[PDB]
């Protein structure tokens, strides 16, 4: 046969640290490691980034839309007109071919 | 040619004796001297697709 | 920044684009017309130099 | 201390660089600053809209 | 071999492509690959071993059988029109045993049987020459003739010229015979964009150079000839795989890498001419010399071989070999995408 | 003149099936002489008896190939109104691909050619059609 | 899937791979065919023309 | 402390003082060329 | 458990005159690792 | 977006010129900064684009895309980080400058306007992932895997540069958006037939279509949890984003020449869902789940509808974020038992009590349980392919059923029965991998409370 | 500057320096003979250079701060355990000759360097031409397999060829008894457990192959044990010595220059030994491999090139 | 293809005809470029080496450096005058060839009638 290291053993981190976090055997770099997750990821990202997209406004114009809309179904229902018509362009301007 | 080293340095190696129409050492006259003559002259300046 | 800065640049954008293209498609052409009848300054393939040609007598008066 | 902790300049002066680079491509496509058929102004409060 | 030869040589070696570049004349032109010729057989017999007097002599016949033919050519082009340049009225039987003849020169297939035999039984730093330096002169040649060829026979021989080179390479073991074969392959694709546009020939010549140079000098650094050997280069010199793998990438023509843009260009313009189904078999051929890079990529850089024992003493020793130019053309090589309008 | 090769694309399809299949046949022959050339000097025999059997055996199976295609081809053409339907040149590629596996006695062989060929002619119809050249002169 | 797609691109390629690298080092059979490719090309051309 | 004292001891001082001079210059001139150069552009545009 | 290397059955397949020797003319051998042939 | 690629170029050096106890750290903090940054392209007050120079540009589209290309980083991070622990410094960065060259380029090509640039970026992904796969896998197959990925990929990527090209040539520009105000119909000609073969297979191919889905779970049951995560939730995602680009111009032919992908990926989506019943190795599960979902994906590019455009992408987003978490909660016993096998270990919920919600959750998930995203997809998708044909509801309820199938065996497969009590070695559950469990369902919560960032272009 | 065509063609040539003395001899012989003390006498009476024997440890002595190391950083063999179990599962027979065929080669080198920049003539013990005298006595033994006798061979045709032989041959001849006397006197609880008949099987493989190989070549001396120990005479019999029938007179300066570039380059001469036939003798696996390189890199001295490790008091390290 | 134009200088680098284009600037992105690939060789010198990166060579860097940027200074200028060139000739063949380069007669989406496709 050929040379080789032999097939390493399992080894259990919390005999040495129970105090274990999973990021390093140092335990003051688990620490520190997990505490910068921890204020990073859920303190500041989940938080202020919920924030800024919940205080966002109009978000693609929603609102802008249904506002204006109001504004539109009042003037045509006040002046008698429909509130949609079913041709969006005017006819007029248009020049059909004739066959 | 590829690389024009001659024509930059202005000087004649090897394009003094290419055809019939050029120099002869007593002046002696080549057979075709006066056809190659003309069509060299008459396709000067129109390289190629031109002159064919 | 409001919108019209973003409305503005885009518009400024499509217009360099198409001008990029515009000029794209020219240019075919041009290359093309040019291979195909010698007639500028792109694929002017080389003649005989005129230069070298002797033009003294010649020790025979036919040729 | 610095040889250790000097590696917190790079990441903040990457946002800065890109922030500026930002600012010379909008100085640049100036062009139709201010002649767009919909938000054509007039210049009364200011010189420069964008 | 003493410094006087030495000059001499390498002098000659130098002249020749100098000589059929710089020429109007097409018999200096062959008087240039006659010097090249002459003095590139000395240092491939250099060892003086059967396999190097072997390739010396199948190098000099083919290249001499080139070198006649050239010059029937010639004899008949000036015998037709009295002038010692091919123009636009030479019969097209001349121009295309002129173009059989170059092909023969430079190791295009069906023409390429002799090049991995000869790059074989042929050292590290005269492969690099045949490969790099004796492509020169030859190319040249064709690039001052390229508006009255033939793009039937020159589609057709670049075409064969990929697919050969990728039905080589997949089956060699050997550094060299690879080489030769991918020096096949880019060659194809020089000649099938030739008669379109040779700048990008001499783009895709450049390009080529600067990825094999480094290449070869990286298997010189061990003179590792075989897979096998080149294996043991994470324990022999690992420094030198996070650009052997690179520098294999580019050749294969990965997008994100310079060997890309030459395949890229060339593909555009031949669709330009609308030669879109050669173009679309170049490029799905390709990827096998892609894979038989990614093979050796593996073996060196991406998995550990068996190792030895005595390396342990070639880890003790030292070393003074990969001056700068290693370095600065593999970096040229591989990261200098963002230049290509500028290579154009 | 090279116009026997010609006399194929001057009829829609459908039409001198002999001609067309005779056409095919020779365009096998010739491909089939040329392989068993290369294969004889590259690679060759011990007696010319088994050389040339080579020859007539790679000549002999390419002519059948093409004759196949050619009619099967033509066949589809007549049976159904299309003339201008790839589907016949893919059927007669599988039909080609066919003859091949049942020559060199391999179903692998068999369909893959099938594919190929069918995918092949298929795709040289449709330039014919569209107006796709191959070895074309510079433009730019 | 397998025997479809891949595994018959690999056959594919590995048979035309050892076909075309079977080669043993003879001159003569070399410029053999060196000699059919120029017939070949002088044949195209005269027949094209 | 090593045993065969090698050549890369102690620096090639010559060699040092010609890159950083080689560098120096390259530099000094760069700015030249640049600068006479947009000279060159703005005396022929206006 | 750890990452699987190469072994010698792996690594000798990359040794022979030629991989994927599917052929039965090919009765090759490795060349020499100095290019100086036996005699 | 430059503020957004500088400082991902700048995560290089922090990463080489930190110290061998710091690095992680480091280069964790600064990317959770940059996935804060990069909502910035939120700020959508108007129908109006960003538009930040000729060479950029984002979408309603693009940028959740980019923003969970962002996110997904420091988890990777995170994962990678127990096994190459004892690998050298060395090693470990290279990993994570790998993944930091992913995140890169994934961003650019999600932020970029023309087809080229796109596409030598969607093929320069290979690079990473392939070292990734062939330097850090624990099995001897892994090398074929690469093979297979790399070689699919590149066999569908060639004809789509052709295609480009042609484009290139007959308009002017490659340009997004003047190909749309410049298209013009076709003549429904076999030539464009071709066209719109080569344009589609290539991101046919990267989203596995059920018979080139060959690539797909060899990568991943070979390959380490990073690399399966960013395999499962973007590189997937890179064929969609494609399509849902290059489709505008190819009318009017995907009316024909779309039903056989629609065939495949409607039938594919039962033959997969089955495979998820009786597959033992709980990563190739996992891959056949992500094929079972693509279909759909798949299948809504098809018909171009909005509402199908609108499902397509919230379950892109959402099937990333699930994959990326069942990925990982495989790999937290893999950690402990070395083996795939999924019935090897069971009767757990009894020593990992509160992983096993994470794993239930992650199933819900899967099975669209609403209120979920998964499910405004689906129900979208579903909706769309009715008014196609009232005919897919059939394997649509099909694949429904298997889902809900297959998600709970692995469930109860892995802890819901009784414990294999001859496993001394259950290290108890690492603060880590639970906030990685954490970090992939808040922001589910949180986009199934805010969908309207999450429906795309049309909505 | 380094040596090279340069230096050759400005004058750091090699005939200009080759007075006699200027010689290469070998002192071989069995195991316990007088090889060391006749060695430094005959390079003390000849004004030349003794080099000693060479074993596990040369590379480590003549490499970095000049210490050992580690038997794992320098071979994974030991002379004890072969003397003490032969025919071991393990590989240490041919684990060790091929070591030590390295060893003796890389020690030819750096005489043949030191002889050729220098014309002071140099004075070795055992060399690569005998080595193989030991391996032959193992296989007619038991303890090692053909295939590791013909990887050897091999080896030794692909490095040997291209050095230049010795120029005096010592064989100092003495008999099986006396030796195993000579070592039971000595005192060594491994070399004590040695056999007669591996101790013959050198003495045949000396007599029967390297005598007839060399004599052909290099000038033969053969002494037993009491005209050895009255060196005068072997010093004489040298000065008398005639120098013909050998290589070294078809050397011109630029064969010397050619060989001089191979000897100065120290990984053109192992680039042989390192060639990949996969031996389970000596077919070190990847990770065992990697361990040990890295930690070899880990030490002091060895992490960065000679002259860039500051931790060994290198400074300037920004300028070089 | 441009080679044989009329005023065309044999092997020339720059002639004058290019000097009055406006010269690229030092900070120009490309040119930057070229610096961190010449810093790059430098630390791929050393590191093949086995020296230390970032920790030798200061001299070698900075000539790499300078060197790489001074290169491109004159690269980036040829360059930029061949694309003038090129424009150049082109505008004016279609200046002096006005019956192969039309206005095209642009409509208005009002009177084109493109065909409608549902869903
Ligand atoms: C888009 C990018 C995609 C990439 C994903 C990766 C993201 C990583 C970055 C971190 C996340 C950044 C922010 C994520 C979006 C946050 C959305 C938000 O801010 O909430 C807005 C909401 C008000 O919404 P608003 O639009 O302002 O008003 C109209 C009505 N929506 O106001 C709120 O509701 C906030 C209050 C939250 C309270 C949560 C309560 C949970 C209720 C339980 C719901 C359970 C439903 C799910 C159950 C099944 C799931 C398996
Ligand atoms: C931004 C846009 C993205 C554009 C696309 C980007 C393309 C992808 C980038 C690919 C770059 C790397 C590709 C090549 C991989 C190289 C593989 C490699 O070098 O690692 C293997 C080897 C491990 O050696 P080993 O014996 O196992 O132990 C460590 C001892 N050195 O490692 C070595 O031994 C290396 C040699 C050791 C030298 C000392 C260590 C100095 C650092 C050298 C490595 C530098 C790598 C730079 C990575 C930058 C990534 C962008
Ligand atoms: C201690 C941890 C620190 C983490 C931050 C803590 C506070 C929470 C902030 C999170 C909420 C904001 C997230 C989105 C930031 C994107 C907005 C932004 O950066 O705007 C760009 C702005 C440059 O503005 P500009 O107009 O380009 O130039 C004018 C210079 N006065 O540039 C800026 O305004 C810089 C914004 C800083 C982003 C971080
Ligand atoms: C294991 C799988 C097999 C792997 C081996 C692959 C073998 C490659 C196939 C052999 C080569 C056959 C293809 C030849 C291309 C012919 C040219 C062509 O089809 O282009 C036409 C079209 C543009 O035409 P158009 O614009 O309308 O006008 C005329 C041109 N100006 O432009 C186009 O349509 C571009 C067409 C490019 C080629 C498309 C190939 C088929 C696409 C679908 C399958 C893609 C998967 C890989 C190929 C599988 C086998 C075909
Ligand atoms: N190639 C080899 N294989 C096995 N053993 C070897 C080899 N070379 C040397 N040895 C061992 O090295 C030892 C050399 O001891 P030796 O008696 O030569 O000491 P010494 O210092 O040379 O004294 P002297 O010169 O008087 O003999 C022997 O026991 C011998 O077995």
């Amino acid at each position: 046969q050929w040379q080789e290291d032999p097939e390493p053993e399992d080894e259990n981190v919390y005999a040495k640290n129970p105090d274990f976090h999973g990021y390093d055997s140092d335990p003051v770099v688990d620490v520190w490691n997990m505490r910068a997750v921890f204020f990073f990821g859920f303190s500041i990202v989940l938080v202020f980034g919920t924030t800024f997209v919940a205080y966002v406004p109009d978000y693609r114009m929603q609102e802008w839309a249904r506002r204006e809309a109001e504004r539109l179904v009042k003037y045509r229902e006040v002046n008698g007109l429909p509130i949609m018509e079913s041709n969006y362009f005017d006819p007029s301007k248009i020049q059909l071919p004739e066959d | 040619p590829f690389l024009d080293i001659q024509k930059k340095l202005g000087i004649s190696l090897d394009r003094h004796f290419m055809f019939l129409s050029a120099e002869q050492p007593y002046k002696n006259a080549a057979r075709c001297h006066a056809f190659e003559k003309e069509w060299i002259e008459c396709a000067h300046g129109i390289g190629g697709t031109r002159a064919k | 920044d409001g919108p019209e800065k973003n409305y503005e640049k885009t518009l400024a954008i499509l217009q360099i684009e198409s001008e990029k293209a515009e000029l794209r498609l020219k240019e075919q052409e041009v290359r093309r017309l040019m291979r195909a009848r010698g007639d500028g300054p792109w694929y002017q393939f080389p003649t005989p130099e005129k230069e070298f040609i002797d033009h003294s007598p010649k020790a025979t008066p036919d040729n | 201390l610095l040889r250790e902790h000097w590696v917190h300049i790079l990441v903040p002066a990457g946002f800065v660089f890109g922030c500026y680079l930002d600012r010379k491509d909008d100085e640049k496509l100036t062009a139709f600053r201010n002649k767009s058929m919909l938000f054509q102004r007039e210049l009364r409060p200011n010189e420069e809209v964008t | 071999m003493n410094p006087i030869t030495l000059a001499i040589i390498y002098f000659t070696i130098f002249l020749g492509p100098v000589i059929t570049m710089s020429s109007t004349n097409l018999m200096l032109m062959w008087v240039g690959l006659e010097f090249s010729l002459l003095a590139i057989i000395p240092m491939l017999i250099n060892k003086k071993n059967p396999r190097s007097t072997e390739a010396a002599t199948k190098y000099f016949v083919t290249q001499a059988t080139a070198s006649m033919i050239i010059l029937l050519a010639i004899v008949l082009n000036y015998k037709q029109l009295g002038t010692w340049m091919f123009q636009q009225q030479t019969n097209g039987l001349i121009l295309n045993m002129t173009l059989m003849a170059l092909s023969m020169k430079l190791g295009l297939a069906p023409f390429h049987f002799w090049l991995p035999e000869v790059t074989q039984g042929i050292p590290l730093h005269m492969g690099l020459i045949l490969l790099t330096w004796q492509k020169i002169a030859p190319l040249s040649i064709l690039i001052q003739i390229y508006p009255l060829l033939n793009s039937t026979i020159i589609l057709m021989l670049a075409i064969t010229s990929i697919f050969m080179g990728a039905w080589g390479g997949l089956n060699q073991t050997q550094m060299r015979k690879i080489m030769a074969y991918s020096s096949i392959a880019h060659m194809g694709w020089m000649l099938a964009i030739l008669p379109y546009n040779p700048s990008l020939t001499l783009l895709n010549l450049m390009i080529y150079i600067i990825l094999t140079a480094p290449m070869f000098m990286a298997l010189m650094l061990n003179n590792s000839m075989t897979i096998n050997s080149i294996s043991l280069l994470w324990n022999k010199t690992p420094a030198m795989l996070t650009m052997i793998s690179l520098m294999l990438l580019s050749l294969g023509g990965l997008p994100p890498l310079t060997g890309f843009l030459p395949k890229w260009i060339i593909i555009t313009e031949l669709m330009k001419n609308n030669c879109l189904i050669m173009a679309t078999l170049m490029a799905m051929m390709a990827l096998l010399n892609l894979f038989f890079y990614t093979r050796l990529i593996y073996s060196t850089s991406l998995t550990m071989f068996p190792t030895n024992n005595n390396s342990k003493m070639m880890t003790h020793q030292t070393k003074t070999k990969p001056n700068l130019m290693f370095s600065t053309l593999a970096i040229m090589s591989t990261m200098t995408l963002p230049l290509a309008p500028q290579l154009i | 003149v090279k116009r026997f090769f010609e006399s194929y694309h001057e009829v829609p399809d459908g039409t001198q099936c002999h001609r067309k299949t005779y056409i095919t046949t020779a365009l096998g022959g010739i491909c089939g002489i040329i392989g068993s050339a290369y294969s004889v000097s590259l690679n060759p025999a011990d007696s010319t008896l088994e050389a040339v059997a080579r020859v007539g055996r790679y000549t002999f199976t390419a002519a059948a190939i093409g004759a196949m295609f050619g009619l099967t081809t033509c066949v589809s053409a007549q049976v159904r109104e299309k003339p201008d339907d790839p589907l016949n040149y893919f059927i007669g590629g599988c039909a080609g691909g066919l003859t091949l596996g049942a020559r060199t006695h391999s179903y692998g062989t068999a369909a893959m050619g099938c594919v190929y060929m069918g995918t092949a002619a298929a795709l040289f119809k449709i330039g014919k059609l569209e107006g796709w050249e191959l070895f074309p002169t510079p433009k730019v | 899937l397998e025997k479809t797609i891949p595994k018959s691109t690999s056959t594919l390629h590995t048979n035309m791979t050892t076909l075309t690298t079977n080669q043993k080092g003879l001159i003569k059979l070399y410029f053999m065919s060196f000699l059919i490719n120029i017939i070949l090309i002088i044949i195209l051309y005269s027949i094209n023309l | 402390f090593y045993v065969r004292e090698p050549v890369n001891a102690k620096p090639n001082w010559l060699a040092v003082g010609l890159s950083v001079g080689a560098s120096v210059f390259m530099w000094i001139y760069l700015i030249q060329t640049h600068n006479e150069d947009v000279l060159e552009y703005k005396r022929r545009n206006g | 458990a750890r990452q699987w290397q190469p072994d010698i059955e792996w690594a000798e397949q990359f040794s022979g005159a030629v991989m994927y020797p599917s052929k039965e003319t090919a009765h090759w051998k490795p060349p020499p690792w100095n290019d100086v042939d036996i005699l | 977006m430059l503020k957004i690629i500088l400082p991902s170029l700048m995560l290089l050096p922090l990463t080489w010129l930190s110290s061998p106890k710091k690095t992680w750290t480091n280069v964790t903090s600064y990317s959770f900064l940059i996935s804060l940054t990069s909502l910035t392209l939120l700020w959508q007050t108007d129908e109006n684009y960003k538009n930040f120079s000729n060479m950029f540009s984002s979408d309603p589209l693009s940028t959740p895309l980019i923003i969970l290309t962002a996110w997904l980083l420091p988890l990777m991070l995170m994962a990678s980080q127990n096994h190459l622990k004892k690998d050298n410094n060395v090693l470990q960065k290279l990993y994570i400058s790998m993944l930091i060259s992913l995140q890169i380029l994934l961003i650019m090509t999600f932020s970029a306007t023309e087809l080229i640039m796109f596409y030598i970026l969607f093929e320069a992904t290979l690079i990473p992932t392939l070292i990734i796969i062939t330097r850090w896998g624990n099995q001897t197959e892994r090398l074929n895997a690469g093979i297979y990925f790399l070689f699919y990929t590149l066999i569908g990527s060639i004809p789509l540069l052709i295609a480009l090209i042609l484009i290139q040539n007959h308009v002017g520009t490659l340009n997004l958006m003047i190909l749309s105000f410049t298209t013009h119909t076709l003549d429904a000609s076999w030539s464009n037939n071709l066209l719109w073969l080569a344009c589609m297979m290539a991101f046919l191919i990267k989203m596995p279509l059920y018979g080139v889905h060959l690539w797909l779970p060899k990568a991943h049951v070979e390959a380490p949890i990073a690399g399966s995560m960013i395999l499962a939730a973007i590189l997937l995602k890179l064929g969609s984003y494609g399509m849902i680009r290059i489709s505008i111009i190819l009318d009017p032919l995907t009316k024909y020449m779309a039903y056989p992908f629609i065939l495949l990926s409607l039938w594919g989506m039962i033959m997969t869902s089955s495979i998820c019943l009786r597959q033992t190795d709980l990563k190739s599960l996992i891959a056949y789940s992500s094929v079972s979902h693509m279909a759909l994906v798949i299948a809504s590019i098809m018909i171009q509808t909005p509402w199908s455009f609108m499902g397509a992408t919230m379950l892109m987003i959402a099937h990333g974020l699930t994959s990326s978490l069942l990925f990982c909660l495989a790999n937290s016993n893999y950690e402990r038992i070395h083996s795939r096998t999924m019935i090897m270990a069971r009767g757990l919920q009894m020593v990992f009590p509160l992983m096993a919600t994470w794993w239930l959750m992650a199933s819900l998930a899967n099975l669209a349980l609403p209120p979920s995203i998964n499910l405004m997809g689906e129900l979208f998708i579903t909706m769309s392919l009715f008014s196609w044909s009232n005919f897919t509801i059939i394997l649509m309820g099909i694949n429904i059923i298997i889902t809900g199938m297959y998600s709970m065996y692995m469930i109860i497969t892995t802890q819901r029965g009784k414990l294999t009590n001859h496993m001394i070695n259950l290290q108890p559950s690492h603060t880590r991998e639970l906030t990685l469990m954490a970090l992939h369902m808040i922001p589910l919560i949180l986009l199934t409370t805010s969908p309207k960032l999450i429906t795309g272009l049309t909505m | 500057l380094r040596y090279g065509l340069l230096a050759a063609i400005l004058g750091d040539k090699t005939t200009k320096k080759l007075h006699e003395y200027s010689r290469v001899i070998t002192v071989d012989g069995n195991i316990c003979s007088g090889k060391n003390k006749l060695a430094k006498e005959i390079a003390q009476q000849l004004g030349m250079k003794h080099y000693p024997e060479a074993g596990i440890q040369y590379s480590s002595t003549t490499t970095g701060d000049g210490r050992p190391l580690d038997i794992e950083f320098s071979g994974s063999c030991s002379l004890e355990k072969f003397y003490d179990d032969p025919k071991s599962n393990d590989g240490n027979s041919y684990r060790l000759q091929s070591w030590l065929y390295a060893s003796r080669l890389l020690q030819y080198a750096d005489a043949l360097e030191h002889l050729l920049s220098t014309g002071q003539g140099v004075v070795l013990e055992r060399s690569i031409y005998s080595d193989f005298v030991f391996l032959e006595a193992m296989y007619n033994q038991g303890y090692i397999r053909k295939q590791c006798v013909d990887h050897y061979n091999e080896i030794k045709r692909l490095t040997l060829p291209e050095y230049l032989p010795p120029h005096a041959v010592i064989y100092i001849d003495v008999p099986v008894p006396e030796v195993q006397s000579r070592i039971q006197k000595k005192g060594d609880p491994h070399e004590m457990k040695v056999t007669s008949a591996y101790l013959q099987d050198i003495e045949n493989a000396y007599k029967k192959t390297f005598l007839p190989k060399m004599s052909e070549m290099c000038e033969v001396l053969v002494y037993d044990s009491w005209e050895a120990e009255d060196p005068t005479k072997v010093v004489e019999d040298i000065e008398y010595l005639k120098y013909n029938k050998g290589p070294w007179l078809k050397q011109d300066d630029w064969t010397f220059h050619y060989l001089r570039m191979l000897v100065q380059d120290k990984t053109e001469v192992l680039n042989y030994t390192t060639i990949p036939v996969y031996l389970p003798e000596i077919t070190i696996g990847a990770h065992q491999g990697s361990r040990i390189y890295n930690s070899f890199r880990e030490l002091p001295g060895r992490k960065y090139a000679p002259g860039y490790n500051a931790e060994v008091g290198d400074k300037w390290i920004w300028l070089k | 293809m441009m080679n044989g134009r009329p005023g065309h200088e044999p092997l020339k680098f720059l002639p004058d005809e290019a000097r009055s284009l406006p010269p690229p600037k030092l900070n120009d992105p490309r040119l930057v470029y070229m610096g961190l690939l010449g810093y790059c060789t430098g630390l791929m010198d050393n590191m093949l080496r086995m020296r230390p990166v970032m920790r030798a060579g200061l001299h070698r860097q900075l000539l790499f450096v300078t060197s790489f940027v001074f290169a491109g200074y004159f690269y980036l200028k040829r360059q930029n005058y061949l694309y003038a060139v090129k424009d150049h000739d082109m505008f004016g063949y279609i200046k002096l060839h006005p019956e192969d380069f039309p206005e095209k007669e642009k409509k208005t989406y009002a009177e084109i009638l493109e065909p409608f496709h549902p869903v």
